[PDB]
């Protein structure tokens, strides 16, 4: 249980990360999709993303 | 923290000074029980005799 306390704080800093790194490409399309009326830093910072 | 080396202090000083005073007591087990089996062959030689 104190390996199931460092397991539960390692995977849970794990997923911690790879939940900050989903959140960051979801948060650039949605940066993405926001602009509307705009039309010019949409292929720039859109086809920035999608790379 | 200390609830983990709490385990590290009751777990691992409890299980080393009651695994030693444990297994000495083991050891004098032994002793009984060598002694009955050195008693039990010595009982034993009217068998083969």
């Amino acid at each position: 249980v104190n390996n199931k306390k460092i397991s539960l704080k390692i995977s849970e800093a794990t997923i911690l990360i790879t939940k900050v790194v989903r959140i960051l490409e979801l948060s650039s399309k949605c940066q993405e999709l926001i602009t509307e009326r705009k039309f010019f830093k949409v292929l720039q910072n859109l086809d920035s993303l999608e790379k | 923290f200390s609830e983990q080396v709490a385990t590290q202090e009751v777990i691992h000083s409890e299980n080393v000074i009651k695994l030693s005073k444990d297994l000495h007591t083991t050891l004098l087990t032994f002793d009984k029980l060598d002694d009955r089996l050195t008693n039990v062959t010595q009982v034993v030689s009217p068998l083969g005799d």
